């Protein structure tokens, strides 16, 4: 019965502090644990151990920013002065007799970000691809924020609704979000339109890019 | 310094066995346990066991029927066997350096140093490598278009790993054949467009591919 119950979220401003709770079972209230931190896209990285009596020791290389406490069953993880690249999910994870247990993380989000508009970039078929009785429009999506846009195709003006695959936003590097859409057509479909359209909407904000065979 | 590198194929059939390597560099394997971890792809860490090569070896319950761990203290290296796979378990699979225990006893808990972790995907489809095309048209974006590969992951340098600022590689979409596609872009100044010479080299280990594609307007 050993259970590590973490909250699946959490959230606060940036600039601001968090506490992060990782409760034991009753049978195990008295065992160290670990944080574990899980930016997006990335492996965990260990942050720090935190015992029984409340005292913790930081990972190498881990900042005075992340502290950890303790009270009764209960085993906390605080980050001060948070930051975007703070946006991880959390995990403890403890040391059982012949076990190892984790619990079900917390995804931590940072409030308080700017809004950054969509920068787009539309490609044409490749001559090689073509080549290979092919045509794929490629529409690329990077640097925004909230991560949530939609996509809209469109040829000499209609909508365009068949062969449109679009992926979900996820964070990237530069703490903006990234997504892409791909609109597959026939090498004559291609070349018997005048051009086509990727228009992206991102908080009420549509942007288009066009191109031309 | 210490360092962790998991590897093992990034594909399995369904029932079969997967297995997977935790090389470690830097220093030595002994007096520690060494655990292995998974993650779904969205789901949480969860543990799968550990070893001890002197010592002992344990599992997580739900999967002690299937897991094999063990180590080769000539290579420095821990190995672990998941047989009769299933889609469950689809999912990255890390390795870390765990509990030290002295010969006394005494032990010091731990869980510090992370390896990078591998992909592995549970599928019954084949197989199969991309085809990979040029993306051409203040600065300019010029890219490589990666498709219809199977499973996951490719990797994507550029100009042989000399171009890294202002690379960004897109997340793959997942077609309704099965199939996956990604793109490549490095953003660059308009003027280079003639000043420099851009290759995208595109890496699709299950299949063996190795291909690299000059993107020029
Ligand atoms: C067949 C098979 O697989 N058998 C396995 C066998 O291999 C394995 O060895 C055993 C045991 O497995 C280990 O289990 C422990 C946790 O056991 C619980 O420990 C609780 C105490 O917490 C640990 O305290 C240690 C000492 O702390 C120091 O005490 C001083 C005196 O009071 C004090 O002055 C210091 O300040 C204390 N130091 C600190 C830092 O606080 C400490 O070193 C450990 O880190 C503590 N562990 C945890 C998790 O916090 C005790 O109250 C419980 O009764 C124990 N529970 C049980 C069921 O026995 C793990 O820490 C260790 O990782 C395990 N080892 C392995 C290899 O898994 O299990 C068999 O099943």
């Amino acid at each position: 019965q050993l259970v590590l119950t973490q909250s699946p979220s959490a959230s606060a401003s940036l600039g601001a502090s968090v506490k992060l709770t990782c409760t034991l079972s009753s049978g195990h209230s008295n065992y160290a644990i670990a944080w574990h931190q899980q930016q997006p896209g990335k492996g965990p990285r260990y942050l720090m151990k935190v015992n029984r009596d409340g005292s913790h020791i930081r990972g190498d290389g881990i900042p005075d920013r992340f502290s950890g406490s303790t009270s009764g069953a209960e085993r906390y993880l605080t980050i001060s002065s948070l930051q975007s690249e703070d946006e991880a999910d959390y995990y403890c994870q403890t040391w059982g007799a012949g076990i190892r247990v984790f619990g079900g993380g917390t995804k931590l989000t940072v409030l308080g970000q700017p809004k950054a508009a969509p920068s787009v970039t539309l490609f044409p078929p490749s001559s090689e691809e073509l080549q290979a009785n092919k045509a794929t429009l490629v529409c690329l999506i990077s640097d925004f924020y909230p991560g949530a846009v939609t996509v809209a195709w469109k040829a000499d003006g209609s909508p365009v609704k068949a062969g449109v695959e679009t992926t979900t936003p996820s964070k990237q590097s530069n703490n903006k979000y990234a997504a892409s859409s791909y609109l597959s057509l026939t090498p004559e479909q291609w070349k018997s339109h005048r051009s086509y359209s990727c228009q992206v909407t991102h908080e009420g904000s549509t942007v288009e890019k066009t191109v031309a065979p | 310094q210490v360092q962790l590198q998991e590897s093992g194929p990034g594909l399995v059939k369904p029932s079969e066995t997967l297995s997977l390597t935790c090389t470690v560099s830097g220093g030595s394997i002994s007096g520690y346990y060494w655990s292995w971890i998974r993650q779904p792809p969205g789901k949480g860490l969860e543990w799968i066991g550990y070893i001890h090569y002197s010592r002992s070896t344990n599992s997580n319950p739900a999967l002690k029927s299937r897991v094999t761990i063990s180590s080769d203290t000539s290579k420095n290296q821990l190995s672990l066997r998941l047989s009769s796979v299933t889609a469950a378990d689809t999912a990255v699979y890390y390795c870390a350096r765990d509990t030290y225990y002295y010969d006394s006893g005494d032990y010091e808990d731990a869980f510090d140093i992370w390896g990078q972790g591998t992909m592995v995907t549970v599928s019954s489809a084949s197989t199969k490598g991309p085809s990979v095309f040029p993306l051409a048209p203040g600065t300019a974006a010029l890219g490589c278009l990666v498709k219809d590969y199977f499973p996951e992951p490719v990797t994507v340098s550029w100009n042989s790993g000399a171009l890294t600022s202002g690379v960004h590689t897109f997340p793959a979409v997942l077609q309704s054949s099965g199939l996956y596609s990604l793109s490549s872009v490095v953003t660059v100044p308009s003027s280079s467009l003639g000043t420099q010479t851009y290759i995208c080299n595109v890496n699709h280990k299950p299949s063996n591919t190795k291909v690299d594609k000059k993107a020029e307007p």
